[PDB]
């Protein structure tokens, strides 16, 4: 879950070290015994883990540049053209084989 | 929209002059300041030094232009690594949030007169990643862009065509001639 | 300037007191000179014998998908895709 | 040739198994190479030589090219041989456009025909992928061959239908050529 | 409505405070260095004041596990400020000085739109 | 008389300096293909066969099954090794 | 006296602070758990077998440009 | 030395029109080559091809004289564009199979940074009608 | 009941606030490429406002302002103050105009009259004919109907011109808002760059009129001035009201400069700050006169005599004349702003002495009303 931690493969395969950092950044799945759980991809001071499916595609904030402050500031989101989804849902079940198979 | 003149119209017309200002100057000061602007623009136009920022995918075209097929130093363009010695910055690739402050810092550490070419769609308007939580939608939101080279990436011809367009902009800039009015 | 006066065939002119006019103080307002409505009007209505004709508009695979248009009605019949016009009489 | 150092089976080639001989002629060769930089001399003469190859720089914009008939560049909305707009607002081009750079709003012209009112492309979001033209069922929109469309202002890139129609009118001859070349082949 | 579940770090609310207050030590002790290192307007007293409010940001956290994570985030951000990976923009982010506090009373909302 | 080459002297020295017989690299119209070509016909496919060509008896997407549980497979019913041993050595 | 450090905690653990959503959205926005409506002029009904959640419309204006 | 190369220089330099008419051509194009008049453009341009050179150099253009030094990449017209890119091997003078419709415009440059520049604008008449108190 | 101007919903306020929400304001900002233009325009863009940014310099001087607004929010219109036709064109569609025009020194193409009053009225007349709802002007706080110089004779023309600009602008426009600051301190500002630049300094001895101990100054921060401009532009009920724009706490120039040099680390052992009397030394004036006469552009460090008279002049506020608090603008104090502001100019970290452990620069101390009455006796 999003709360309980998870075992670390750093002690098993040295290859995984960066991956655990990646999932931690991208989902928030803690890893126990991981040497250093620093974020990898997202920028510094980024709040939330975007790869979750309860996270808006465009994020909550976006950056610009200030002249009063000679610096780049994060601002609430503001989109020139709101991302137009398309509802691509099948009305007709195209696959019977998976219908009742794998039931509880 | 306008269109090119036709053969006979060209025949009537004279030479289009060289200095884009023209040669209609009234007095000695006007005529003199016209020439000095022309010399300045000629210097800044002939020798222009990109900074080679080149973050991504677009960068490969930014290298092919240096390559020997559409030679760019042929035009007087050289890749100086140090921004203090670079006169132009070809921002190319996506601008992520981690990069935004870096681009800003690099830009203003460069001394002016500084011109920016926004190569590729990723820099122009965020390109294909426009609705992303981590990308600066365009690079107009960090720095003042001067020339836009559409493409994904732009074919090398397109890029250095834009360079020539920047040269034209560098050619017609009015600094001394119009200081005289200031 | 006429550029910011012309009526786009879609039917838009910025109102005479509308701030969105300002964007053209220094740039042209492109408006196209060929209006499809006028052009197709000029093209005369082709005529045939058979109750049902077929149009592709263009030619071969360079036009729109082949469509069959019945002409039994007295009037004209406009091709859905290309706007060509048919009349059997 | 010197013997190997690891015996190799097929489906492989070891690029270092060759042994560095200790034969006196072999050591003195290497020693002389270092004492008089023979290898540098070989490379030195190469670059001298390769001055005498003619550079392959195209004298752009006078000389220029080459491209191919399929090149994906400036967008254009074509017109029938009568001059009528080809687009019928089927909106597939928008539905497929990976960058969602296309916006369309269509209604009935007074004649009762299904036609667009607004047709917009943002070539700061377009990727010039060509999925739009591969999808359009009447070849209404095409990746015209122009690629020197460079603007000083970002606003100038957002094309609307008027701009797109103008490009179609301007480039119609060339686009006709390519399609005649590729329609039966695409 | 209880669940018999794994821990993360802290087994009791008091250990949680022990960890949470350890972080408060690092942050309090760090503030002067960042005032020096990061050329930003903020002064020590303001940085200290914000640190107080930003812990008060979540006072009524209750679960042992949730408070553990909040500390995990803090230990991270501490290190990112301890070492200078962050940037002057990133550090100032805590103030949100680009946007004016938007209207809040009903008329100001009403007269300024939804 | 065929390709722009430096004068014969420089050619000979150039071959000397390189140490390999040189062959030209720039692409000439003569060298490359007939740059305008006849229209190609793409041969028709084997599923475009005109009869006995039912989709139902050749489709894959409707053929794939869900994953099977191996233990439960056995419940329905040479140390094993994942595959041929490879001497990655 | 332990099962690898297992602990007894309430099942319902609010995660608003750790989540990262700004409190503005959390405090001014609702959610409308429902089943997606069946399209009127369709007849297959294998896209309305799931329970769906979304957030109330806020606003949409038009870009002046 | 000059193995029938100075001879070739004499051809291009002299028949150019003298020292002045070789220097101005060189001064403008940064190179002087020999070809044949493939076809004269409608807009004063002149196209030259010579298979002696290679694909980069195969075909080239001498822009209209009245463009003093303001040459541009877009000056090529539509009917010649394909040939100029090695995109069609059929000179427009030779293939009259291309369309000859009426509505076709005439060419235009990258009109940018000038009063003639395009600028976008909404192409949808307004959506919702306001109530009119007078009526 | 305040009437409305336009009933086109496209031309009508909308959005959530930000770089996209159109605020129903269309503004031209004359003199946008200035010390305060940047702060105004950035504020206006933050609102999501349409700008026309007229300019007379090379557009490259202004291209940076393009970064202040989303697409199409900013247009650059070349004009000249001497071309009324251009100004008419720039204001036709506009809803508001702000007059940030005006130099500190005199030019060869403009005498303080023609640029500072005659041009302003022409702008206002053209604006009024164009039917522009709101007009804003700036006039120094020290404005006097009958200026009297204090140290150098020909150094009060700026003040005379400022009075002339106000009255004629009010004459040619019924209800414009004439905000009135004085000595705005900010980044890239006349105020702090002047007191920092080298030519202003003598060897190590800043010359101040009466040792800078007979002067009261009340500077205000630039953004707070800008934020006031927008807030008074959004409100039309401010129309026809002067506003004395001043900071929170008055100060004595000696207090400021000493604090400045403390901030700059200019006073530890060796740099050796001293304060003269400008009257005692007759060299400072020559520096100003020569520096004016030689520099073609703006004189180095703004050393022209008019700046010298400005520092000499005191800051006389008046009651009844509204203020920033009336405009609902909180005022960042110097104590919050200036330290960071001058951080770039800190220097003098000698090897001979100690650094770092030197205390934070102890702030200055305000001057109260009776304490002022002591000062002036
Ligand atoms: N400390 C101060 O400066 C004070 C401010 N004020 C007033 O506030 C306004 C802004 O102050 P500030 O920005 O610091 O002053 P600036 O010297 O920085 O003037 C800024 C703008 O004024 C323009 N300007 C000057 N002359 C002309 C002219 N003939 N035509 C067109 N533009 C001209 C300049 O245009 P360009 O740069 O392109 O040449 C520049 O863009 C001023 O008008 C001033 O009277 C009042 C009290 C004190
Ligand atoms: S614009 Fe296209 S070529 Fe450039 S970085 Fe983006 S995807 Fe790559
Ligand atoms: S796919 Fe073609 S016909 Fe359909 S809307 Fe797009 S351009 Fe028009
Ligand atoms: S080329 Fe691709 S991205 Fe561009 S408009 Fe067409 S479909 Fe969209
Ligand atoms: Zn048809």
């Amino acid at each position: 879950d999003e709360l309980t931690p998870l075992d670390s493969a750093c002690e098993v395969h040295k290859a995984a070290n960066w991956y655990e950092r990646e999932i931690w950044d991208m989902y928030g799945v803690f890893f126990a015994n991981h040497p250093d759980l620093r974020r990898i991809l997202t920028d510094y001071g980024f709040e939330g883990h975007p790869q979750r499916r309860d996270f808006p595609l465009s994020g909550y904030v976006e950056l610009r540049y200030d002249d009063e402050k000679k610096r780049v500031v994060c601002e609430p989101l503001e989109l020139a053209q709101e991302f137009r989804k398309f509802d691509l849902s099948a009305p007709w079940e195209q696959f019977p084989n998976f219908r009742n198979a794998n039931p509880p | 929209q306008q269109t090119l003149p036709v053969a006979e119209v060209a025949q009537n017309l004279p030479k289009k002059g060289y200095s884009p200002f023209g040669t209609k100057q009234s007095s000695v000061a006007e005529w003199s300041l016209a020439r000095l602007d022309d010399l300045l623009n000629w210097g800044r136009k002939g020798s222009i030094w990109p900074l080679t920022f080149g973050l991504a995918c677009c960068a490969v075209e930014m290298m092919h232009i240096a390559a020997p097929r559409y030679d760019m130093d042929r035009y007087g363009v050289v890749f100086r690594a140090s921004p203090r010695q670079a006169d132009v910055i070809i921002v190319a690739g996506t601008l992520t949030n981690k990069m935004a402050p870096a681009l800003r810092k690099v830009y203003d550490q460069m001394p002016e007169p500084r011109w920016v070419i926004s190569m590729g769609s990723c820099a122009n308007g965020g390109g294909y990643y426009h609705y992303s939580y981590s990308v600066v939608r365009g690079c107009d939101r960090i720095i003042p862009v001067d020339i836009y080279v559409p493409g994904c990436p732009p074919t090398a011809e397109a890029l250095m065509y834009g360079v020539l367009q920047l040269q034209k902009k560098v050619k017609r800039m009015k600094t001394l001639q119009m200081w005289y009015r200031k | 300037r006429g550029d910011i006066e012309k009526v786009t065939h879609t039917g838009q002119v910025f109102d005479k007191e509308d701030y969105r006019n300002a964007r053209f103080v220094n740039a042209k307002r492109y408006v196209n000179e060929n209006w499809g409505i006028k052009l197709i009007e000029e093209v005369p209505p082709k005529e045939c014998t058979e109750r049902v004709v077929f149009c592709d508009g263009g030619d071969g695979p360079l036009g729109h998908p082949k469509v069959y248009i019945n002409l039994d009605k007295p009037g004209n019949h406009i091709c859905g895709y290309c706007g060509l016009r048919f009349v059997k009489k | 040739e010197p013997k190997d150092i690891v015996e190799v089976p097929k489906g492989y080639v070891y690029v270092n198994n060759k042994e560095l001989s200790m034969e006196f002629a072999d050591i003195t060769d290497r020693a002389a190479s270092t004492m008089f930089f023979g290898e540098l001399l070989r490379g030195f003469a190469v670059t001298l030589a390769h001055i005498f190859k003619e550079p392959a720089t195209i004298n752009y914009p006078f000389e220029k090219g080459p491209l191919s008939p399929r090149f994906r560049g400036e967008h254009a909305l074509r017109r029938y041989p009568s001059g009528e707009e080809r687009c019928i607002a089927c909106k597939l081009c928008e539905a497929i456009c990976p960058a969602q750079a296309i916006t369309i709003e269509a209604e009935e012209r007074a004649d009762g025909s299904r036609r667009t009112t607004r047709y917009d492309i943002d070539m700061t979001k377009c990727i010039y992928c060509g999925f739009c033209q591969e999808a359009c069922p009447v070849d209404a929109i095409v990746e015209g061959p122009n690629f020197e469309f460079s603007t000083e202002t970002h606003e100038e890139l957002l094309y609307n239908k008027e701009k797109l129609l103008c490009n179609g009118d301007k480039w119609e001859s060339e686009i006709a050529s390519n399609l005649q070349a590729d329609h039966l082949y695409r | 409505a209880v669940q018999q579940v794994r821990p993360i770090l802290s087994v009791d609310r008091e250990e949680a405070r022990k960890r949470a207050l350890n972080l408060y030590k690092a942050w309090y002790r760090q503030i002067p260095y960042i005032v020096m290192d990061y050329d930003i307007p903020m002064t020590v007293e303001q940085c200290r004041d914000k640190l107080r409010e930003e812990f008060v940001k979540h006072r009524n956290v209750t679960d042992i596990r949730v408070i553990d994570m909040l500390v995990i985030k803090g230990q991270m951000e501490l290190k990112e400020s301890v070492e200078i990976w962050k940037q002057k923009g990133h550090i100032m982010r805590y103030w949100k000085e680009s946007q004016d506090p938007k209207p809040t009373d009903f008329l100001s909302k009403f007269i300024q739109g939804v | 008389a065929l390709r722009r080459d430096v004068s014969p002297l420089i050619q000979r020295i150039r071959a000397f300096l390189l140490g390999r017989e040189h062959n030209l690299a720039l692409r000439f119209e003569d060298g490359l293909a007939d740059r305008t070509q006849p229209q190609p016909e793409i041969p028709d496919g084997p599923s475009h066969l005109l009869s006995a060509n039912y989709y139902c008896q050749r489709d894959g997407r409707r053929e794939v099954l869900p994953p099977i549980d191996l233990v439960e497979q056995q419940k329905q019913l040479k140390l094993p090794t994942p595959g041929k041993v490879y001497a990655w050595d | 006296n332990k099962l690898s450090g297992k602990i007894t905690v309430p099942t319902a653990v609010n995660l608003s602070p750790i989540s990262g959503v700004p409190e503005e959205h959390i405090r001014e926005r609702r959610v409308r758990i429902h089943i997606p409506p069946k399209n009127a002029m369709q007849s297959g009904t294998d896209n309305v077998n799931t329970w769906q959640i979304e957030f109330d419309n806020r606003e949409r204006w038009e870009n002046p440009l | 030395l000059g193995i029938n190369r100075l001879t070739k220089l004499f051809q291009m330099v002299r028949e150019a029109g003298g020292l002045k008419q070789a220097y101005l051509k060189l001064y403008r194009n940064d190179d002087l080559k020999i070809g044949t008049l493939v076809g004269i453009d409608k807009y004063g341009n002149k196209y030259f091809e010579n298979p002696y050179y290679f694909y980069g150099r195969n075909r080239w253009i001498e822009f209209a004289p009245h463009v003093n030094m303001d040459y541009d990449g877009s000056m090529i017209p539509a009917e010649w564009y394909g040939w100029m890119h090695y995109k069609t091997d059929l000179p427009p003078i030779r293939d009259g199979c291309r369309p000859k419709y009426k509505w076709i415009a005439d060419h235009s440059e990258n009109l940018s940074g000038t009063k003639e520049a395009y600028y976008p604008y909404s192409t949808t008449p307004n959506k919702v009608e306001a109530w009119e108190p007078k009526a | 009941p305040r009437p409305l101007k336009t009933t086109n919903p496209a031309a009508m306020k909308r959005g959530t606030g930000g770089r996209s929400s159109f605020n129903g304001i269309v503004a031209t900002v004359f003199g946008a490429t200035g010390f305060v233009g940047r702060y105004v325009c950035n504020k206006l863009g933050k609102s999501g406002t349409q700008m026309i940014l007229p300019y007379r310099g090379d557009d490259s001087d202004v291209i940076r302002l393009k970064v202040t607004g989303d697409l199409g929010q900013v247009l650059f219109h070349f004009y000249n103050l001497e071309d009324p036709a251009s100004i008419r064109d720039a204001v036709k569609h506009s809803n508001v105009v702000i007059n940030l025009v005006g130099r500190d020194f005199e030019t060869k193409n403009f005498k303080f009259k023609d640029v500072h009053v005659n041009g302003a009225e022409r702008i206002a007349r053209i604006a009024r004919e164009a039917g522009v709802e709101r007009f804003i002007h700036l006039s120094s706080l020290n404005v006097e109907a009958n200026p009297k110089d204090l140290y150098v004779k020909g150094g009060s023309e700026w003040l005379k011109s400022k009075y002339e600009g106000e009255l004629r602008v009010r004459d040619a426009f019924p209800n414009a808002t004439i905000i009135r600051p004085a000595d705005i301190y900010g980044s890239e500002d006349r105020f702090l760059r002047y007191y920092a630049h080298i030519w202003r300094r003598q060897f190590r001895s800043m010359p101040l009129w009466h040792k800078g101990e007979k002067t009261v100054k009340q500077p205000v921060y630039v953004s707070d001035v800008a934020q006031a401009i927008i807030n008074a532009a959004k409100d039309p009920d401010s129309a026809g009201r002067i506003y004395q724009a001043v900071g929170p706490k008055r100060y004595q120039l000696s207090e400021l400069v000493d604090w400045f040099h403390r901030l700059m680390r200019k006073d530890q052992k060796r740099w050796g700050y001293m304060r003269y009397d400008m009257r005692w030394d007759p060299t400072f004036l020559l520096k100003a006169k020569l520096n004016s006469f030689i520099c073609p552009g703006t004189p180095i460090g703004g050393l022209h005599p008019a700046r010298i008279e400005r520092e000499a002049v005191t800051d006389k506020v008046l009651t009844g004349v509204p203020t920033l608090e009336d405009l609902g603008v909180t005022l960042t104090t110097m104590e919050q702003q200036v330290p960071w502001e001058l951080r770039p100019y800190r220097a003098a970290l000698y090897y001979d002495a100690e650094l770092g452990e030197f205390e934070t620069p102890s702030p200055p101390k305000c001057i109260e009303a009776r304490d002022e009455l002591r000062l002036f006796a």
